[PDB]
């Protein structure tokens, strides 16, 4: 997939996969971002509602 | 034979108000309770009782069921205490549950015609 220059906002839609449903990523289910190719010229927006200030 | 059928709630008949307080869940391998674990349980039907006690304050309170105020922000925070159970990383290895403690308005339980019935200005039963 191709972009044009910025990319900004770029949607990471994470779908969980259980037989009879797919639902979508939980606040319990916190997750991690990380670039294999070691780029760092990235950034990720996310919203802290008050059900994770603890976990995170 | 006989049967009685569309019997009347028991609870609601008798007008009777009912608690529900869970022993808290150990992380021990065996699933036994020490004597600080039933400790624990003691204090938290203890407190639950109390809050019972004083719900019959005058004042309304923002919110029914007693033990709202109990929790109150405490319930933010359930899925922090869960993981630190789940993983076996929390103090002694108790879990207390939020809503093993609490009192029951609407169950489906034990049935037939209950003994007492309470009648109050031209209300009325059936059988
Ligand atoms: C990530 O981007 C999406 C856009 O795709 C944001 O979702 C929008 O959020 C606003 C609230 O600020 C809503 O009014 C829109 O309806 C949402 N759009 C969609 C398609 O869901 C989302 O808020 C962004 N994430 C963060 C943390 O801000
Ligand atoms: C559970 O039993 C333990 C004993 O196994 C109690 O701990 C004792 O407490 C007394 C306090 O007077 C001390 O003198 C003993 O030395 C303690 N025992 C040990 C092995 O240290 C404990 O108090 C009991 N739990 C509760 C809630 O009373």
């Amino acid at each position: 997939h191709r972009f044009k220059f910025p990319v900004t906002q770029y949607p990471v839609v994470l779908e969980i996969f259980n037989e009879r449903d797919k639902i979508s990523a939980e606040p319990p289910y916190l997750v991690t971002m990380t670039e294999v190719n070691m780029r760092k010229n990235w950034q990720l927006k996310h919203n802290e509602p008050e059900n994770v200030k603890k976990m995170k | 034979e006989i049967h009685l059928i569309d019997v009347p709630k028991k609870h609601h008949a008798s007008r009777t108000e009912s608690y529900v307080a869970l022993p808290p869940l150990v992380s021990e391998s065996l699933g036994f309770h020490n004597n600080n674990t039933l400790a624990v349980y003691q204090g938290l039907v203890y407190y639950l009782l109390w809050l019972h006690s004083k719900y019959d304050k005058p004042y309304a309170d923002p919110v029914h069921d007693p033990t709202w105020r109990w929790w109150q922000h405490k319930t933010k925070d359930k899925d922090y205490f869960f993981y630190l159970f789940s993983n076996r990383l929390a103090a002694e290895g108790i879990y207390i549950n939020m809503n093993a403690y609490q009192k029951l308005y609407n169950m489906s339980g034990d049935y037939g015609i209950p003994d007492l019935f309470f009648l109050d200005k031209g209300n009325w039963f059936t059988i």
